[PDB]
């Protein structure tokens, strides 16, 4: 396959799951101060 | 897998279901979860909720009510006492130090090929005597590289600074620089197997029609891969993947470079030919070198790692094919520079006739 274009779909499914583990993160905070 | 829009939808959609809904102690147990029961007096017992992307399912958050069905609040003033604590005990330092550290290889990389290619475009067009066919493409080639690498520049200050027009922008033009760069490789390994294998040449027509195949035919498979992704999927930005869409652009690309390696491999017949027609050590020493020269033109590199598909990140083959191609991709436009323009014969003479004139006549 082609690198570049694998290297930039692998980028953003990282980027986005550490969007999600940072929001369930926030989340934990905010359910451990309820 | 689930994405970020689709956490917020299913949250959305589970908080949905809590309003459509000792003593059991009543809901007392968040505002995120929809479990809204604290259980008879009893431990909750409801396993680690499956909605959620990974979560663990199989554990439980061991939620507890006690006395009679009253929570057991105010450990230090806190409120709410919650369980889940060895729920959430789940998931990437690593990931992130190897696509750190590829970006780094390939940028370096990159930024000395551009400043080699630069002066060498510089170097072609400002010799007159230079001005040829074969020098026209080998400028076009050497430009391709060029809006190859600035494009990816641009495109990771984009990422790295939500689907704005802005990141749909710098994707598409680096998706089109890129596969304009590889079909230029295709050219120029098209042109040498013409002149070899052909007889009779017509500049005038082959050379726009290089171009045309060069420029056009990348732009015509961004334009229907844009086109598509507008009317499917149109979510964020096209940095991610929704599927096999990908391969109208990689597949032409990947076409490219066994049609490219198969005529490196005949361009070798001849040459192994001709030296056994002239008389060897010296004549493998030659074809070696030869080879050797002509390989970063043709892209013969690419072919190592052409028919894989996506492999996991945490894997040893992707870690090789990510340095490998990182590697090889970012100093081919270098080393491409260093052999045809600043080694060739005939830069090299017409430099040393120009500065010989420039310091006589000074």
């Amino acid at each position: 396959s082609v690198s570049e274009i694998q290297l930039m779909h692998n980028l953003g499914k990282h980027l986005n799951s550490m969007e999600r583990v940072e929001w369930l993160r926030k989340k934990l905070q905010d359910v451990h101060n309820f | 897998v689930m994405t970020k829009e689709e956490q917020i939808f299913l949250l959305h959609r589970a908080q949905a279901q809590c309003e459509k809904r000792g003593r059991p102690c009543l809901p007392e147990w968040d505002h995120i979860l929809c479990w809204p029961l604290g259980a008879p007096g009893e431990v909750v017992a409801v396993p680690c909720p499956d909605y959620i992307y990974d979560f663990n399912h199989k554990g439980h958050a061991y939620r507890r009510c006690d006395r009679n069905g009253s929570w057991e609040l105010v450990p230090g003033h806190n409120r709410t006492w919650a369980n889940y604590s060895e729920c959430v005990k789940f998931l990437e330092t690593r990931e992130r130090e190897v696509f750190d550290r590829l970006a780094m290889i390939y940028t370096v990389g990159y930024s000395v090929s551009l400043a080699s290619l630069t002066v060498a475009v510089l170097i072609l067009a400002y010799f007159r005597r230079l001005h040829c066919t074969r020098n026209y493409i080998h400028m076009h080639l050497f430009l391709s590289f060029m809006l190859r690498a600035v494009s990816i520049f641009v495109k990771d200050a984009v990422l790295y600074s939500a689907g704005y027009a802005g990141c749909r922008v710098a994707v598409t033009f680096f998706l089109y620089f890129l596969a304009t760069n590889y079909y230029w490789i295709l050219v120029e390994g098209l042109y040498l197997h013409s002149l070899i294998f052909m007889a009779f040449f017509s500049e005038k027509k082959y050379l726009w029609g290089f171009t045309v195949f060069g420029w056009g035919l990348p732009a015509v498979f961004v334009a229907v891969w844009v086109s598509v992704r507008a009317t499917l999927a149109n979510t964020g930005c096209w940095d991610l993947s929704s599927g096999n869409k990908k391969w109208i652009i990689q597949v032409p690309i990947l076409a490219s470079i066994v049609l490219n390696f198969i005529l490196f491999i005949n361009i070798v017949r001849v040459l192994a030919t001709k030296l056994r027609e002239t008389n060897t050590r010296q004549q493998y020493r030659k074809l070696l070198k030869s080879t050797l020269v002509l390989m970063p033109l043709f892209g013969v590199h690419y072919i190592v790692f052409m028919a894989t598909p996506y492999t996991e990140v945490s894997g040893t083959l992707w870690q090789v094919q990510m340095h490998y191609e990182m590697l090889f991709n970012s100093f081919q436009g270098f080393f491409v520079a260093i052999i045809y323009c600043f080694c060739n014969g005939e830069v090299q003479a017409e430099i040393k006739k120009s500065w010989s004139r420039w310091t006589l006549a000074l």
